[PDB]
């Protein structure tokens, strides 16, 4: 029926009039009588060194000490950051990886890519071996970035246009997550767990409730593919960053965007982003070998985290902010301070 | 001045690392292959002759080969076709018969594709043209110039295999970079490994001049 | 300053100006590849040979000290010795090391596979450790000699040219020739090969044996005069007075060394 | 197709339905936090080394 | 089901030679540091040797230093001691112990049932003041452990661990590190202390509770046990 297309966009309209409504001030105007952070001046303090291919993703643990990184050879290891030590390393069933995880807790680790399957693995056993707990399957496209809520649950995003929460205990889709209309490329847990966003290559971000299963606001804006997204602290906004090289900030209870971070000299796209633990810094990762760090509140570039010889894949930083990781293609991750 | 503790999970670390340079090393010792192609244009049938992702192994000669077949992976390929940026080579598989069955210009486009892709610069192409006595056939019932209204020459098949192998070899831009090696296949052959052996001994070399400087 | 002392002068001092950045941007290269996955036993001898060029060049200018004070030694006796012995065992080192290239070169072409499948970094340093024991290790049993019994080494008597002239003139078979032997072997196959194994551009087929053809002048261009030297002295029974010119062309391969084998591949 | 647009109607209208505050307090509220927290950041204001655990 | 059997034991005339095997089943014994820790007739423990995985990296006891040879089979999974000139000091069970060690590792985790030797006729001293206390079960009770050296360090790990050999039984791991549980033990058992001083602290005392606590030390090899306090009633 034509009239439910018209509809549609009758909506649409009233959603754009509403939001332009609120729209009074920018953060710039109010973000002008704040004084600059100044130049941001890290030095590579670690060089992780033992992958054999490119590094694909990283996480950190709770701790703020140990982490987990995924590459292209088939494995996961989990470093011990002050000392440069391996703790565990971990052969995978797929080498083809594009994530990786590491629960609050400790007690496991996930990883997934083309296989379309989220493997669970546990790191505490008595037999003193790390062991897959479970292969979670059901994504009919590659596994593109999962992140644990509890040890009995995981959200996974994937390339079949969908996300989906998990019961690792019993193995199945508790529910699915359908909304995007492109491969849903990354995703980002909100402090409290009961919401999380999505970037997918529908030039979209959308905010999901975790409990009811349903997409609570859409968030248009960038012009290309959204390839990483993550929350601000506070736990009231998030900022994307996508290909047509810029990073975006975004606010749920105006439900609009604030500020655009882009560099004229920048050209290429955003693989990875995080926020600093005051949520003042905005890390960005670049396919120029590079990352970038942003001042959030006034959009003026601060820093530059220059030291890969090939593209930063994947970019953290620790609970405490005590440290960034930037691992990359180069084989290398790299811990700045 | 570590502690007893440290300096044992120090000799753990060292343990870890030599046995990821020795995985390192079989891999280094083995042929990677990625096979594309057309909807089901071929691939089971050389892979016969040798879900997410499918992997095939076989040895010839001393060697191992690794095929990773992507068909099953129905997503946008640009957001996972660079994981396959170092393979030795790419196997695409064209069907010669499916000239009249159009399909032939959508393995064209596909071709084109994976040639001029920024990651493939330096990536030889192993294509074979499957089912030649099929085509052998066709052609002699329906002519070419359903598929190529440009073609002038008698529809014959030794003209018309040429001709056909020209309109691929024409699409490849970078001429220089890489190389693009043809084979006409059949269902009735036992030669194709024999094929594959001999282009991927090509491609070793030119690996060994980049290492040693000359190239 | 005589008209030859001069030329001499000024041949160490564009071999030292140009040399040592040439190397040192050369060595961090080497350096990073060996710390990158996967290393190649050709990578560990293009390290090997960088470092062996450094030594010489970096005790160079005590040679270009002589060249100004018109040969005649005027620092301490022991200066004389370390200097002159680390000199010599670096242009060993270096000869043996490009022996060892050649062989990477000949095996990668000859035999594509077999080089694929047994390729590991160990036999790369075992392969460095042989050219700089042979040489290093040749050198330290003669100076040992010397001590257990105006000029650096360049005035021997009447008596010592009884056994200084026997040594150089093994210096010369076992320690050049044999090297050689190989390096030609290779690189005359190397080229066959080349010439012979058509599915290739022409541009790369040129490129290869171009740079084939350089190494090997090079190594009989440079190393050829000196080696040369201790056999015309065994037959004369007497130092060849021509022995300070052959040096500079040895030293010359530290400069022309790493413009051939990292600047060239920069270009590609 | 038809239920597929339908879908898409109903999910449009429960976005309108949200309220929206002002961009000017969203906006006071990002700020307020960035002040509070300034002095928890390591990376905003270098902490120093004795308290740095990555000497180096 | 990680289990340790050791066998080898028996009557042994003096100044002879007899080998241990401790056969591993149910875990990555590969990847698993073992240690031999004896136990004279009525004594406390004594730790003997050490072999890390790997066979990296071997210690000894110095009252067994040239005597005594510690070997490890990892395809077999079998650990061998190979003693030789046994005096009438030797006589003791010999116990099988793994320990692993990596960043918040368990070491010390599972010991072996062990096995009776019968010979017919600069290191930290850990000091237990109490050899033995009356309990009433439900109540709670603090065992002591000193050190002569500081057992913390400068990455803040104070390598002190606590063990119960209940009786007729082979000892368990209950705290690592000072603070840290172990598994399988509940939360009535507690650890704290400063850099000499410990405090094992067990709260409503169970009937199974009864039996020797012992205290070693992690810091460096020799590694040494304490006397033992023994909880009775
Ligand atoms: C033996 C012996 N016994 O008395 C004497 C005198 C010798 C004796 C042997 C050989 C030489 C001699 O010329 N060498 C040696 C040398 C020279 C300089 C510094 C270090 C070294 Cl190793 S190796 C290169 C060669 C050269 O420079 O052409 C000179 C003297
Ligand atoms: C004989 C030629 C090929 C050779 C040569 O140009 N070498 C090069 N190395 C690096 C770049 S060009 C040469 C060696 C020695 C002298 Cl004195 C003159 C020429």
């Amino acid at each position: 029926l034509d009239q439910l297309r018209q509809e549609a966009e009758q909506l649409k309209n009233q959603i754009r009039d509403a939001r332009k409504a609120c729209a009074d001030a920018t953060l710039s105007q109010i973000t002008n009588n704040i004084d600059p952070v100044g130049r941001i001046q890290m030095r590579t303090r670690r060089t992780l060194r033992g992958h054999l291919a490119k590094i694909y993703a990283m996480h950190w643990g709770t701790d703020s000490r140990l982490l987990v990184s995924a590459s292209q050879d088939g494995k996961l290891i989990i470093w011990d950051s002050y000392t440069t030590n391996k703790v565990h390393a971990i052969p995978l069933r797929s080498s083809w990886v594009m994530t990786c995880a590491y629960a609050p807790s400790g007690n496991y680790v996930a990883c997934g890519g083309l296989d379309n399957i989220c493997s669970i693995y546990n790191l505490k056993t008595r037999e003193g071996n790390v062991r897959v707990s479970r292969e979670l399957a059901g994504h009919t496209g590659y596994l593109s970035c999962c992140r644990f809520l509890d040890d009995n649950q995981i959200v996974t995003s994937s390339g079949d246009t969908t996300c989906a929460l998990w019961d690792i205990e019993t193995g199945q889709q508790t529910t699915t997550f359908t909304g995007h209309t492109g491969d849903v490329m990354s995703l980002s847990l909100a402090p409290d767990t009961r919401l999380f966003v999505s970037g997918a290559c529908d030039a979209s971000a959308k905010l999901w409730d975790v409990r009811e299963g349903m997409c609570r606001q859409t968030f248009t804006g960038h012009e290309s593919d959204i390839n990483a997204i993550c929350f601000f602290p506070n736990g009231n906004a998030f900022a994307t960053g996508s290909d047509d090289a810029t990073c975006r900030l975004f606010d749920l209870r105006a439900d609009q965007e604030l500020m655009t971070y882009s560099h004229d000299n920048i050209i290429c796209g955003i693989t990875s982003v995080s926020f600093s633990k005051s949520g003042r810094l905005l890390l960005a990762g670049y396919d120029d070998f590079n990352c970038n760090v942003w001042d959030a509140l006034k959009a003026d570039r601060a820093g530059v985290l220059a030291g890969h010889d090939n593209r930063v894949s994947c970019l953290g930083v620790t609970d405490d902010g005590m440290a960034v990781a930037t691992g990359s293609w180069d084989s290398f991750l790299k811990i700045w301070n | 001045t570590l502690s007893a503790e440290d300096k044992a999970a120090v000799e753990r670390s060292k343990m870890i690392d030599r046995n990821l340079r020795e995985d390192g090393e079989k891999a280094a010792r083995e042929v990677k292959l990625l096979l594309l192609g057309a909807g089901e244009s071929g691939k089971s049938t050389i892979v016969k002759q040798m879900t997410g992702i499918v992997e095939t192994h076989f040895t010839f000669k001393d060697l191992h080969f690794k095929m990773f077949d992507v068909g099953g992976q129905r997503s946008e390929r640009k957001k996972w076709i660079h994981c396959f940026e170092g393979v030795t080579a790419i196997i695409f598989c064209v069907a010669l018969s499916d000239y009249d069955l159009n399909r032939m210009h959508e393995s064209m486009k596909l071709f084109d594709s994976i040639c001029n892709n920024k990651w493939f610069t330096d990536t030889s192409i192993i294509l074979f043209l499957n089912k030649k006595d099929l085509f052998e056939e066709k052609i002699k019932k329906s002519p070419l110039t359903i598929c190529y209204p440009e073609y002038a020459g008698s529809n014959t098949y030794e003209e018309a295999a040429a001709y056909i192998q020209c309109q691929f070899e024409d699409l490849n831009k970078r001429k220089d970079t890489k190389e693009i090696y043809t084979h006409f296949t059949c269902a009735t052959d036992t030669k194709n490994v024999q094929f594959v052996f001999d282009a991927v001994t090509d491609v070793i070399i030119k690996n060994n001049l980049k290492d040693c400087g000359l190239f | 300053p005589d008209w030859k002392s001069s030329l001499i002068l000024m041949a160490y001092i564009i071999i030292f100006l140009t040399g040592l950045p040439a190397n040192l941007l050369a060595l961090r290269a080497f350096v990073g590849r060996i710390r990158q996955p996967q290393p190649a036993p050709v990578h560990i001898l293009l390290l090997s040979l960088t470092l062996a060029d450094l030594l010489l060049l970096l005790l160079l200018p005590f040679k270009i000290i002589e060249a100004a004070s018109n040969f005649r030694w005027y620092l301490p006796k022991v200066v004389c010795a370390l200097t002159s012995f680390g000199f010599y065992s670096s242009i060993y080192c270096s000869t043996w090391l490009l022996a060892g290239i050649s062989i990477e070169r000949y095996l990668g072409v000859a035999f594509p596979v077999q080089y694929k499948l047994s390729r590991r970094p160990l036999y790369g340093v075992i392969a460095a450790l042989v050219a700089w024991v042979m040489s290093f290790g040749h050198c330290t049993i003669v100076i040992i000699v010397q001590y257990l019994n105006i000029t650096c080494y360049e005035n021997f008597t009447d008596n010592q040219l009884d056994v200084v002239l026997p040594v150089r003139l093994e210096l010369c078979l076992v320690l050049f020739f044999i090297p050689m032997a190989v390096t030609i072997f290779c690189y005359w196959r190397f080229v066959w090969i080349m010439l012979s194994q058509p599915l290739v551009g022409a541009q790369r087929r040129r490129r290869a044996v171009g740079l084939a053809v350089v190494t090997l002048l090079n190594f009989l261009v440079c190393f050829g005069p000196y080696n040369v030297s201790h056999l015309v002295g065994y037959h004369q029974r007497k130092s060849p007075w021509w022995r300070s010119i052959a040096v500079v062309f040895s030293s010359l391969n530290a400069s022309l060394d790493p413009l051939l084998f990292y600047f060239s591949s920069s270009v590609v | 197709s038809i239920a597929q647009a339908r879908k898409l109607v109903e999910q449009l209208k429960m976005e309108a339905n949200i309220d929206r505050i002002k961009v000017s307090k969203a906006a006071a509220d990002l700020m307020a936090y960035c002040e509070a927290h300034a002095k928890e950041d390591p990376l905003l204001t270098p902490v120093p080394a004795s308290e740095n655990p990555f000497r180096e | 089901d990680v289990q340790l059997v050791e066998s080898g034991g028996g009557l042994v005339q003096p100044g002879g030679s007899r080998k241990l095997s401790c056969s591993a089943s149910g875990f990555a014994f590969s990847s698993f540091g073992m240690h031999w820790v004896r136990q004279a007739p009525e004594k406390g423990l004594e730790w003997v040797a050490y072999i890390s995985s790997g066979s990296g990296t071997i210690y000894y006891a110095d009252t067994v230093k040239g005597r005594f040879t510690i070997s490890r089979d990892d395809p077999k999974n079998t650990l061998f001691l190979q003693m030789t000139s046994l005096r009438s000091e030797d006589t003791a069970m010999y116990y099988c112990v793994r320990s692993i060690y990596y960043y918040g590792s368990s070491p010390f985790d599972f010991w072996g049932q062990g096995t009776t030797l019968t010979v017919s006729s600069s290191d930290i001293v850990m000091t237990q003041a109490t050899s033995s206390v009356p309990v009433t079960p439900g109540e709670s009770v603090s065992i002591s452990c000193r050190s002569s050296k500081s057992l913390l360090h400068s990455n803040g790990n104070t390598y002190l661990y606590w063990f119960l050999q209940r009786p007729g039984q082979s000892p368990q791991l209950l705290i690592y590190r000072m603070s840290n549980l172990a598994s399988g033990v509940p939360d009535r058992f507690s650890g704290s202390g400063s850099g000499t001083a410990f405090t094992l602290t067990i709260s409503r005392l169970e009937a199974e509770d009864v039996g020797v606590y012992y205290c070693m030390q992690h810091l460096e090899y020799p590694l040494t046990f304490g006397a033992g306090t023994k909880l009775e009633l």
